[PDB]
């Protein structure tokens, strides 16, 4: 006949747990989280504050930093060491101008000096750190060829006029061939030749190697493949041209699965600063000692008065010395037991009970 | 082609299945949050504005569009069935070998009983030359027999053998959308004779589309042309649409999010403004400037950037949210086998599945009496005649139980004694049943000078006579013949006249056939008036021979109807008895109404064909007029009855619709404020409604009660006394309350009021009392402070006032539950529109709004499913707006750090799937299957509804803290990934780099709809097992959805988010905290609700930890009659 099915689902009786929030429950609760979140409060400094970082700013080489040795000013140079033991003394830096690049903007080799009291862990990570570098930007950030990262001969309409992300400034030059990294993310890349070592000096003399390779994620070569490109069509960014000077050889393409710094330029950056891995060693501890590092100086930072920088770690699991993580988790534990010691002080000492049904209409 | 006739269905839907889709999409349109989205996606296509997938940018919106279209086409189909099935569901077989359905031109055969979807003309029948008689039931209140005499000229045929051959059909003009005109003509031409003839065809030959036929066959003719040629497709079809007050405040909530929209888009542009005006930037030596402007025309396209960037906190899946709730809430309304009729076989049936919330927060009931509250199955007589009452009951004679014993069964044995020395000496002369529930009062009448003996049988034959009453043949022991009224008040007078002696056999043509005192007689009735609602009157003018042979024979006229109308048409002098027996028999009728015994009244006047020929003349001429549908009909059939004398009057008995346990055991110690309707008098009201609960002992009954009646035509300027008086204690009845006129501080104040004080207002107090202002607004404050008001509100324009004056004048929640054709205007002038289904399907429940079967399942549809889809629907929309506050801020926050330049931080697959499939779900099922406590519980505590009374639940207050709420945890779920990115930009365990903005994109967006979905978690009321698996399953498709679409190359920047971020402990530390600080401060504030300022709904679900409802079954259903105890 015409009668409703009475399955428990049209009829809406499903099997509800239903909860209720008594104080006798919910005061638990707000114990528990409490007392989780200060463990986790707890075991996240733990691993923090152990974390040793060395944050050299070296925008100033060109300027501040004579040819022999004269030390960081304080602004510049940030030291991390949790055994404080060494960490007000001061790194040193020189600069040896070259004279010959013809930039002179931001030419030279800035040599920085610094000393680690303790040895960083068997992953050391040297990052370039870019503050007021605006990686963020509406047009930036969508100016490459997601088919010239893929390695595909793309022509010059497929890198143009592509819907989305495109390379819209900077997609061919003047004489009609295309960028084969073209977009202004490929063309703003952080130029510095990092060296592939920390030379150590004066103890040892034996010098603690730096690789860039696994310098990206292992599977991001999945993306970024060998280009297909025949060489008399593409042309190097209208920044990239002094280090390629005659544009491409029939040899000399970057095969940008294997070049690594620019896999991670060409992620850019979420906010102000940028912070990139450039040079990693997975191989050997770096121990306690004095290292020379040298900057071969190339992209300009001082016209939007913004700094650029070095940071070398050995972060933790959960990546750099970040405090952030350890004082929420406390302000988090904190709160939800001064929040179960108001819902609790207020319950007793005075308040309500649960003790009537007189309570609704009386 | 030339005579322009193209193919149509009978009625229009306003959908069309081959115009449905243009017509669908314009109509998405009117909703300017779904015309943003035609904004931002043109703006889309634009590379200008920096937006990546522009063509995936359409995605949810044409999600949206389809699914309020198959919402519209699954609207259409329990709509286009009404039409369908009355279109072709039924073909006659129009046989031409010899040379419901829809054909211009064809000669159809029409049997009895049955709905003609066509104008048929009629030419002839089995009656003489053309005799039709109808039913027009649906049209007016029209229930007699209309006569329609067809053409005395071409009555030769009689089967389909000769009419068929000739095939044409006519030509008419357009339509003129009247009921009582046809200005057609047909003209035909004769075979083999030159004699031209117009047939004369007037309304007494023709018959209209939604009428019922009766007693006649074969009703042969012609259906008309195409078009819109039916007059009723224009005066009723088309009726305005409504929505509650949550979908009317949900219009400002709308503004106040575009609001927020073009403040964040305002301070993107402005802001961004500053920023290219800022000297030393980026901005000009790597990145090459202008993108689309230099200066302030760049900050300008920046704006528009943000409009296409906050495109998550437009609301556009907001209304096919409320829509698809509201249906799933009529839906279960539907599927309720507790409001489910099982001796009708009729389930609850929402005419309207857009209105459940409004069944929350009803303050009102207007109820009618006798068909809504009562069986309207009359058993009972109780006849008074000449000043002396015939009939002995005590069915209702418990109504006075206030100065009584408890168990009283020895009056009722009294009954069956009489009863047993009824049924023998009055079978002496009658061959009908007179049997146990066969006769129905028990009353010695005479134990059959004295002139009483026969004004009884005189009373018995002229009821018998004034009667609306066809037999009809009983299939099961035909030799007993039974009995059908379509007013079952006036069946009860006719089926015990049966038991008396003075029954009918059958009906003749011109008169009548009727078995009185076991001689057949034959009574001609030449004429009969009709019965309204609004005038309160049956009549007949039955005609009778002379006794002494070589007379002229006069005739009578029998009244039937109230015992206020026919006394206000009653001979005040008079040389006979008709004076002296006034205050006996309206001292019964007082003794007949304080037991709640339904009343009429029967008066009888002797009148001449001396004076009734210009009359019946007079009524006969306006029989076939233009006011045949008007009002000047009464006034010619009022000057005739202006002296009358008074036969008696009959005191019928009419049992409730137990609806006793909710009247106010459920549903008005809810907080309802109930109101009857009656239309029946006064004091059987009074004793009528302690009977249904409704008003109880400890309550004052303040009773209006004008005192004199009568209509003015000239004088009494200087003075006045009819109206002057009911204004006065209108003043004086604000002692109780002590308040007056003036002001609406009752407007903003909606309280179940303390002191109960039920008002009695009736009849023509109530005209006087809205008839102009300053006694409007001062019977409704006192209507405010009220629990209870009664009766008399007769002609349904009393009832449909009363409803508007509360609904307009206060800003409240009406309901107005109802049956038959008295109510369509109180019920659609009510806000909420509930109707009850009788035994046949009549015009309340067709325009309703919800349809049961009882009266009783008013208390499961108004306690139970509409105060939980008020709760449901007012805690779901302050929810949607949460869910966009928390995601589409987000990157509000972001625009800190891009300098306001627009670049997204949510990959657009993320503002894709977040109103469609990341937190969509949890709000549904939170709006479709959330309940604060148990349907059992819904009952038991009534008061529970109070909180849609006092509209605590649903105000913008409540809405400002859900975006105040949702804006705080957008400030946590940016600035908890922000804060923990903000120092060296390393957050992955093994140094490798997550600083794309669309991996702290996921970050935020987790973060977002984990907090979203556990919000609504923490909001609904009884976890259960689905809605609890599709919180979890939204909140692990946004993991599910990063884990395979950033594992194609496809996701371009977006390649491998999965196995890099939640391979980051990172991640999974801000994760499990930025969900604690979104919810911690609304779980403190609720926490800190719920144990020191609870609502009623808390204080009852502690109650339910306890064992405080565990008596009740599951399905407790208290109204039901039969149910066990407590
Ligand atoms: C990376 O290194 C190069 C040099 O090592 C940096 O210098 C860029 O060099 C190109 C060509 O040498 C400059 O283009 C020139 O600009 C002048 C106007 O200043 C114009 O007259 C010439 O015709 C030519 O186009 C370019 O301006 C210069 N870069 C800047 C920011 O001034 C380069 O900056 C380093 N960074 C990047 C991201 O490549
Ligand atoms: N068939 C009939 N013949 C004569 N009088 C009738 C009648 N039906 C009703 N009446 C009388 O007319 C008066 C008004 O009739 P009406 O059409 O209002 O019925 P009602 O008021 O009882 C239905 P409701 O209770 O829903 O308002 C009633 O008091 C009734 O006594
Ligand atoms: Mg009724």
């Amino acid at each position: 006949n015409r009668r409703p099915k009475e399955d428990a689902f049209t009829q809406q009786r499903l099997a509800a747990i239903n909860p209720v929030l008594t104080p006798r429950t919910v005061l638990p609760l707000y114990l528990l989280i409490a007392v989780v979140f200060v463990i986790v409060g707890g075991c996240i400094l733990a691993q923090n504050s152990k974390v040793d970082e060395v944050t050299i700013y070296y925008q100033d080489c060109m300027t501040n930093a004579t040819s022999s040795w004269s030390d960081i000013p304080s602004e510049h140079w940030q030291f991390v060491f949790h055994k404080y033991k060494t960490y007000n003394t001061a790194p040193q830096w020189r600069f040896v101008d070259d004279e010959s690049d013809d930039f002179t903007k931001q030419r030279g080799t800035c040599q920085i000096r610094f000393t680690t009291p303790s040895d960083m862990k068997n992953n050391v990570y040297l990052n370039y750190v870019l503050e007021k570098f605006a990686a963020n930007h509406r047009r930036y950030v969508l100016s490459f060829s997601e088919d010239q990262i893929r390695g595909e001969d793309a022509s010059y309409e497929t890198v143009h006029d592509a819907t989305g992300i495109n390379c819209k400034p900077l997609s061919k030059n003047a004489d009609g061939k295309i960028y084969y990294p073209c977009g202004l993310i490929a063309n703003s890349m952080f130029n510095d030749t990092f060296p592939l070592q920390l030379t150590n000096v004066g103890d040892t003399s034996n010098n603690y190697s730096l690789t860039n390779k696994g310098i990206n994620w292992e599977s991001d070569k999945k993306r970024y493949k060998k280009t297909k490109y025949n060489y008399t069509q593409i042309a190097p960014p209208p920044y990239w041209e002094k280090m390629y000077p005659d544009g491409y050889n029939e040899t000399n393409i970057p095969d940008i699965q294997d070049w690594e710094e620019f896999q991670n330029w060409m992620r850019p950056g979420a906010f102000d600063k940028i912070t990139k891995l450039i040079r990693i060693n997975k191989n050997d501890t770096l121990p306690a000692g004095e290292y020379q590092l040298d900057i071969g100086l190339h992209w300009p930072v001082l016209e939007f008065n913004g700094k650029k920088g070095i940071y070398l770690t050995h972060g933790s699991h959960l990546g750099g010395r970040n405090p952030f993580l350890g004082i929420v988790y406390l302000i988090g534990g904190c709160i939800c037991a001064a929040m179960a010691l108001i819902l609790l002080t207020f319950w007793l000492f005075g308040g309500r009970k649960i003790a009537d049904a007189s309570s609704l209409s009386w | 082609p030339i005579m322009q006739y193209p193919r149509n269905k009978i009625r229009t839907t306003k959908y069309t299945p081959l115009t449905f889709l243009p017509k669908n999409i314009l109509f998405q349109f009117h909703n300017f949050a779904n015309v943003y989205f035609l904004v931002l996606i043109i703006l889309g296509a634009f590379q200008i504005f920096g937006v990546t997938n522009p063509g995936l940018s359409a995605v949810p919106l044409v999600v949206i569009v389809i699914i309020t279209a198959i919402k519209d086409a699954i609207e259409d189909s329990r709509r286009t069935v009404l039409d369908l099935e009355v279109n072709n569901t039924k073909t006659h077989i129009l046989e031409g070998v010899e040379n419901k359905g829809v054909k211009v031109g064809d000669i159809v055969r029409i049997h009895n009983n049955d709905e003609i979807p066509a104008d048929i003309i009629l030419l002839s029948t089995s009656d003489t030359d053309g005799a039709c008689y109808v039913e027009t039931k649906n049209l007016d209140g029209e229930t007699n027999l209309k006569v329609r005499q067809s053409l005395k000229c071409t009555n030769t045929i009689r089967t389909s053998k000769d009419i068929a051959r000739t095939k044409f059909w006519i030509e008419s003009e357009g339509p003129h959308s009247n009921l009582y005109t046809y200005q057609g003509n047909m003209k035909w031409r004769n075979l083999a004779d030159g004699e031209i003839r117009n047939e004369p065809i007037t309304i007494n030959n023709v018959l209209l589309r939604g009428c019922t036929l009766r007693n006649t066959k074969w009703a042969m003719g012609v259906v008309m042309f195409t078009g819109g040629d039916t007059k009723i497709m224009l005066n009723s079809g088309i009726t305005p649409t409504k929505k509650s007050r949550i979908s009317r405040e949900l219009n400002f909530s709308v503004v106040i999010n575009f609001v927020l929209l073009f403040i964040l888009c305002f301070v993107s542009g402005i802001a961004n403004g500053v920023y290219y005006d800022k000297k030393g930037r980026s901005r000009f030596s790597y990145e090459f400037g202008t993108i689309a402007g230099s200066a302030a025309t760049n900050g300008f396209v920046s704006f528009w950037v943000a409009v296409i960037l906050y495109q998550s906190l437009v609301p556009i899946s907001l209304y096919i949210s409320v829509e698809i709730i509201k249906t799933a809430q009529a839906a279960f309304i539907y599927g309720d086998v507790l409001l489910y009729n099982a001796k009708l076989d009729y389930p609850c049936t929402p005419k309207s599945w857009n209105i459940s919330d409004d069944l929350g927060q009803v303050e009102y009931i207007f109820s009618d009496k006798t068909g809504t509250l009562t069986q309207n199955v009359m058993e009972f007589k109780k006849c008074t005649i000449n000043g002396v009452s015939y009939g002995r009951a005590y069915t209702e004679a418990l109504a006075g139980l206030r100065k009584r014993q408890g168990i009283d069964v020895e009056t009722e044995g009294r009954r069956e004694k009489a009863e047993i020395a009824k049924d023998r000496d009055t079978m002496i002369d009658e061959l009908r049943a007179l049997s146990g529930n066969s006769q129905f009062y028990p009353e010695e009448v005479t134990f059959v000078g004295e002139v009483q003996q026969r004004c009884c049988e005189h009373f018995m034959l002229a009821l018998a006579l004034c009667h609306s009453v066809l037999v009809e043949a009983n299939p099961d022991n035909p030799k007993k013949l039974d009995l059908k009224a379509q007013s079952p008040d006036e069946a009860a007078l006719v089926a015990t006249a049966r038991d008396v002696g003075f029954s009918f056999v059958g009906k003749t043509k011109k008169g009548l056939i009727i078995e009185m005192q076991g001689i057949q007689k034959e009574f001609e009735i030449l004429n009969i008036l009709e019965f309204n609602s609004s005038r309160k009157r049956m009549s007949c003018i039955v005609k009778i021979p002379g006794l002494n042979p070589g007379d002229e024979p006069r005739a009578l006229l029998i009244c039937k109807g109230a015992d206020s109308i026919i006394y206000s048409r009653l001979s005040r002098q008079s040389g006979s008895n008709s004076e002296a027996i006034l205050e006996k028999t309206a001292l019964h009728l007082e003794q007949y109404a304080t037991e709640g015994l339904r009343t009429l009244c029967i008066a009888q006047r002797e009148l001449s064909w001396s004076e009734y020929e210009k009359w019946n003349e007079k009524y006969d001429i306006a029989a076939a007029s233009l006011a045949n549908r008007e009002d000047e009909l009464e006034v010619v059939a009022d000057s005739i009855e202006r002296e009358l004398i008074l036969l008696g009057g009959t005191a019928i008995e009419d049992r409730l619709q137990d609806g006793v346990p909710d009247c106010i055991e459920l549903l008005a110690e809810a907080g309802i404020k109930l109101w009857v309707l009656t239309g029946d008098k006064v004091e059987t009201a009074i004793n009528i409604g302690f009977s249904c609960n409704l008003l109880n002992n400890e309550m004052e009954l303040l009773v209006i009660k004008t005192t004199g009646d009568d209509v003015k035509e000239f004088g009494s300027e200087p003075s006045e006394i009819v109206d002057a008086l009911l204004s006065k204690y209108l003043k004086e009845y604000f002692n109780l309350t002590g308040s007056e006129e003036e002001i609406f501080e009752a407007k903003k104040d909606h309280e179940f009021p303390k002191g109960n004080y039920a008002i009695v207002i009736d009849g023509d107090a109530l005209k006087l009392a809205l008839y102009g202002e300053d006694i409007r607004r001062k019977f409704l404050l006192l209507c405010k402070n009220c629990r209870a008001v009664l009766c008399c509100r007769v002609s349904p324009s009393q009832k449909a006032a009363v409803v508007k004056l509360v609904k307009d004048s206060l800003d409240v929640m009406t309901l107005a539950i109802g049956d038959g054709s008295n109510d369509v205007a109180m019920i659609q002038s009510a806000d909420v529109g509930i109707g009850i289904a009788g035994e046949e399907g009549r015009q309340a429940v067709m325009c309703s709004d919800y349809a049961i079967g009882q009266f009783r399942y008013l208390a499961r549809l108004v306690l139970v499913h509409g105060r939980w889809s008020y709760k449901r629907l007012a805690e779901m929309i302050p929810e949607f707006f949460y869910k966009n506050m928390i995601f589409a801020l987000a990157l509000f926050w972001y625009g800190i750090y891009n300098d306001f330049d627009g670049s997204y931080l949510y990959e657009y697959t993320y503002m894709m799937f977040y109103n469609l499939a990341f937190t969509s779900l949890p709000v549904i099922f939170l709006g479709i299957l959330d309940q604060d406590v148990n349907d059992t519980i819904s009952l038991v505590v009534p008061q529970l509804y109070r909180v849609g009374i006092l509209r605590k639940e649903w105000n913008q207050r409540k809405f400002l803290w859900y975006m105040l709420d949702g804006l705080y945890q957008s400030i946590i779920c940016f600035f908890f990934p922000y804060l923990v990115y903000h120092k060296n930009m390393i957050v992955t365990s093994n140094g490798l780099g997550l600083d794309h903005r669309y991996f702290v994109g996921v970050y935020v967006t987790t973060i977002a709809v984990i907090s979203c979905n556990t919000y609504v978690l923490l909001h609904q009321y009884r976890w259960d097992w689905f809605s609890g698996l599709f919180i979890a399953l939204s909140c692990l498709v946004v993991f599910a959805w990063t884990g395979i679409w950033s594992s194609a190359i496809a996701s371009r920047e977006f390649f491998k988010a999965a196995a890099r971020i939640y391979g980051a402990p990172s991640f999974w530390a801000v994760f499990f905290v930025a969900v604690l600080f979104c919810l911690l401060p609304r779980f403190t504030y609720d926490s800190f609700q719920k144990f020191f300022y609870p609502t009623d709904v808390e204080i009852v679900r502690e109650m339910w930890q306890h064992g405080h409802f565990d008596h009740y079954p599951p399905g407790y259903d208290p109204t039901d009659p039969n149910r066990p105890k407590v």
